[PDB]
This record gives structure tokens, C-alpha cells and sequence, in this order.
């Protein structure tokens, strides 16, 4: 019933501006403050400040002075966060939250991911990872695919069109440059490969590409 | 600012068993108005934070009563009477007594299981990559427990690398293990200036590292 609904994800270039929204419902908007919280990818939570929804007065922690602006459209029960002169380190999920008399951060929006990057849409290179034909083997063998140099996220990696999943590890993407790289491993019985084909399937929706790489001894 | 210290950083728990995590402040959170503004949030993987506890011990409506908050002044504790799968995630405590509002660093709940040594695999650059003038050497360190691990790259016996890209999985939903990928990326030209490429995994399961190598050939 009490809800805060935030606008969708934004991709911006360094030096640009972004404005994100937080629409409230289920209560009287102007009765409770709205707080903003930043979470950098894989990091913790950091309070940015708040806006008084009666007076409209925003207050920022010193970490968020300068380039950050909280605002309201009270007739639409909406709070906004604008970030000016975007920097790489502004890449983060931003949450809005509403106060209660008992706690400043009582009800939370779902977050809005803001990505700051100068990268252009780039499809991945997909490279096979295989043992040599005459390598010593055991009960299981480990194969893989290197998914290198793409933007934006996400890619989707699958093995044998999803038929192999119990032995799969697909690693989270990491920035190698302004581009992402990830890798995926699959372990299967040695009695299974190379006797049957094993193929990694790498979809990158943003570039309209889907690459299949059959794994052959290498 | 008020420093919120959460311990431990990572708590291993067992489904159906109790758990306890500590949050201590650098100064008393007892407000001059009589209230103690100490709060707990849970953030589940891929999710936004959710309020669990406010005013030290008050449960938010709908929050499972397997959660109990306690403490006073500077020392607080969140207890789970019986851990369930849904409880896994990062817990944050935060204080609203002293502006600015500050958070603890979070404590992560993970599942206890038996120790397991990594299974280590090394892969030379593929012919396809070499054709493009690049050379990535990939090392998988798979299905180990507990989560802490160290990888080292050596080239011709010397601690050294170039572009190393490391990635770690979250706890595996199937076997409760962890895995790591480490990629060393050189130009083909540089790759060809050296012979021996080695990935060394150090893990609490052995005093001796797991060493995987190949000689370019």
C-alpha cells in the first residue's frame, strides 16, 4: 500500500546530466521526508541527504554537495534526484526512501541504476577453453569460454542451449577497460566429452549477436 | 561521524539453526528524547534493502518474528531463532540518533558446509585469440570452501603478470561452494617472450599452494 516506485536504469556519458524519479503512493506525500541513498556496485550503503517534502528544502551530506540536486513535484507525489557533470564514480544504484516518525529509512524504492561510461556498443569476442587432446584425464573434465571485450551488460551464457547447467560457473562481468569481460566454465564427465559435443552459446542482445563456440581439444 | 561496527563481516550459518550478529556504535545511540534510533535492514541478492527492525527491537509489520533485535547504548545484536534460506543476504545496521545517518559495513550470511579444496584448471590462449594478436591465459579455481582464496601468477618462475582480471561467484545454490576465475592478458608479442605460465592457488585447505602450469608449445 505504501509504495515508492523509481524510474528505470540510465546510461550516460561522463559530463552529462541525469535526473531520476521516485513516485510515492499510499500516503500523504508532503507529510514525510524523502531520503536518498547511494550504493556503488558491490559496495555498501551511503546516505546522501534528504528533502523536506513540506518546505522543499534539500540537505546534502558534505560528500554530496556540489553536483547533486534533490527536488519535488508535490502535485504528482514525486521526488527527483539530478546529478550534474557525471563522473565514472557516480555509477551506482540510487535508492529513495521515506521516513516514519520512528525511522528515517522506513520504506524503500526499488532503486535506479545509473551507469556512467564513454563506451560504445561492442559485441564480445568468444574464445574456447579446452584441454589438450593428450592431457591426462580423470572422471571429470573442465571446459570453458572466455567472453571478452563487450558493452553494455548483459550477456547471457548457456552451454548446449541450456542442456548443461549443473556443472556450470558463469563468473560475474568485470570491467577490463571501458569494456566488460567474463568467463564461464563447465565441468562434465570425461566419458561425456569429447564423445558428445559441448558448445557455449553467448548472446549479447544489445549488439544483436549470438555466438556459438564448439569446444574441441586444444 | 558515528562509526557503526558490524561483526563478523561474514557469518556462516545453518538452515534451521540460530544465528547472531553484532552491531556496535562508537557513541551511545540513546537520544536525548528517550528513544534509541538503531535500525536493521536486510538486502537480499539482486534486491533493494528492506526494513527489519527499528527502535532497537521493534519488528516491521510482516517481518518474520524469527528476527529479534536487542541491545542498548552502543551494543546491539540481531538474532535469528532459526535460519531459513530466505534469510541469506547482507544485514546492515544503521543509526539515526546523530546526524549524519550512518551505516555499518554490512554482515553477509552464507551457508556452512565442509571444507573443499579448489579444482584448478589452466588454459593457454586459444588459436583464435592468437590470430587477433592477443593472449589471455585463464585459470579457474572451482568449487572450494570457505570463500577466501588467493591466486598468484608467475611467468618463468617469477611473480609477475600484466593485465589480471579476477572474478568471484556468489555462493553456489547447488553445493554451497565458491569459485574464482583469473585471466592474465598479454599481447601475442609479449606472450612469446616467455615460456612458463603458472597459476598458483592458495587456500586454507592446504599449507601448499595448488600449482598449475604449462610451457608454451
Amino acid at each position: 500500500q505504501i509504495q515508492l516506485v523509481q524510474s528505470g536504469p540510465e546510461l550516460k556519458k561522463p559530463g552529462e546530466t541525469v535526473k531520476i524519479s521516485c513516485k510515492a503512493s499510499g500516503y500523504t506525500f508532503t507529510d514525510y521526508s524523502i531520503h536518498w541513498v547511494k550504493q556503488a556496485p558491490g559496495k555498501g550503503l551511503k546516505w546522501m541527504g534528504w528533502i523536506n517534502t513540506e518546505t522543499g528544502e534539500p540537505t546534502y551530506t558534505d560528500d554530496f554537495k556540489g553536483r547533486f540536486a534533490f527536488s519535488l513535484e508535490s502535485s504528482a507525489s514525486t521526488a527527483f534526484l539530478q546529478i550534474n557533470n557525471l563522473k565514472n564514480e557516480d555509477t551506482a544504484t540510487y535508492f529513495c526512501a521515506r521516513a516514519t516518525t520512528a525511522t528515517e529509512l522506513a520504506y524503500w524504492g526499488q532503486g535506479t541504476l545509473v551507469t556512467v561510461s564513454a563506451a560504445k556498443t561492442t559485441p564480445p569476442s568468444v574464445y574456447p577453453l579446452a584441454p589438450g587432446s593428450a592431457a591426462q584425464t580423470n572422471s571429470m573434465v573442465t571446459l570453458g569460454c572466455l567472453v571478452k571485450g563487450y558493452f553494455p551488460e548483459p550477456v547471457t551464457v548457456t552451454w548446449n542451449s541450456g542442456s548443461l547447467s549443473s556443472g556450470v560457473h558463469t563468473f560475474p562481468a568485470v570491467l577490463q577497460s571501458d569494456l566488460y569481460t567474463l568467463s564461464s566454465s563447465v565441468t562434465v564427465p570425461s566419458s561425456t566429452w569429447p564423445s558428445e559435443t559441448v558448445t557455449c552459446n553467448v548472446a549479447h542482445p544489445a549488439s544483436s549477436t549470438k555466438v556459438d563456440k564448439k569446444i574441441v581439444p586444444r | 561521524d558515528v562509526v557503526m561496527t558490524q561483526t563478523p563481516l561474514t557469518l556462516s550459518v545453518t538452515i534451521g539453526q540460530p544465528a547472531s550478529i553484532s552491531c556496535k556504535s562508537s557513541q551511545s545511540l540513546l537520544d536525548s528524547d528517550g528513544k534509541t534510533y538503531l535500525n536493521w535492514l536486510l538486502q537480499r541478492p539482486g534486491q533493494s534493502p528492506k526494513r527489519l527492525i527499528y527502535l532497537v527491537s521493534k519488528l516491521d509489520s510482516g517481518v518474520p518474528d524469527r528476527f529479534t533485535g536487542s541491545g542498548s547504548g552502543t551494543d546491539f545484536t540481531l538474532k535469528i531463532s532459526r535460519v531459513e534460506a530466505e534469510d541469506l543476504g547482507v544485514y546492515y545496521c544503521w543509526q539515526g540518533t546523530h546526524f549524519p545517518l550512518t551505516f555499518g559495513a554490512g554482515t553477509k550470511l552464507e551457508l556452512k558446509r565442509a571444507d573443499a579444496a579448489p579444482t584448478v584448471s589452466i588454459f593457454p590462449p586459444s588459436s583464435e585469440q592468437l590470430t587477433s594478436g592477443g593472449a589471455s591465459v585463464v585459470c579457474f579455481l572451482n568449487n572450494f570452501y570457505p570463500k577466501d582464496i588467493n591466486v598468484k601468477w608467475k611467468i618463468d618462475g617469477s611473480e609477475r603478470q600484466n593485465g589480471v582480471l579476477n572474478s568471484w561467484t556468489d555462493q553456489d545454490s547447488k553445493d554451497s561452494t565458491y569459485s574464482m576465475s583469473s585471466t592474465l592478458t598479454l599481447t601475442k608479442d609479449e606472450y612469446e617472450r616467455h615460456n612458463s605460465y603458472t597459476c598458483e592457488a592458495t587456500h586454507k585447505t592446504s599449507t601448499s599452494p595448488i600449482v598449475k602450469s604449462f610451457n608454451r608449445n
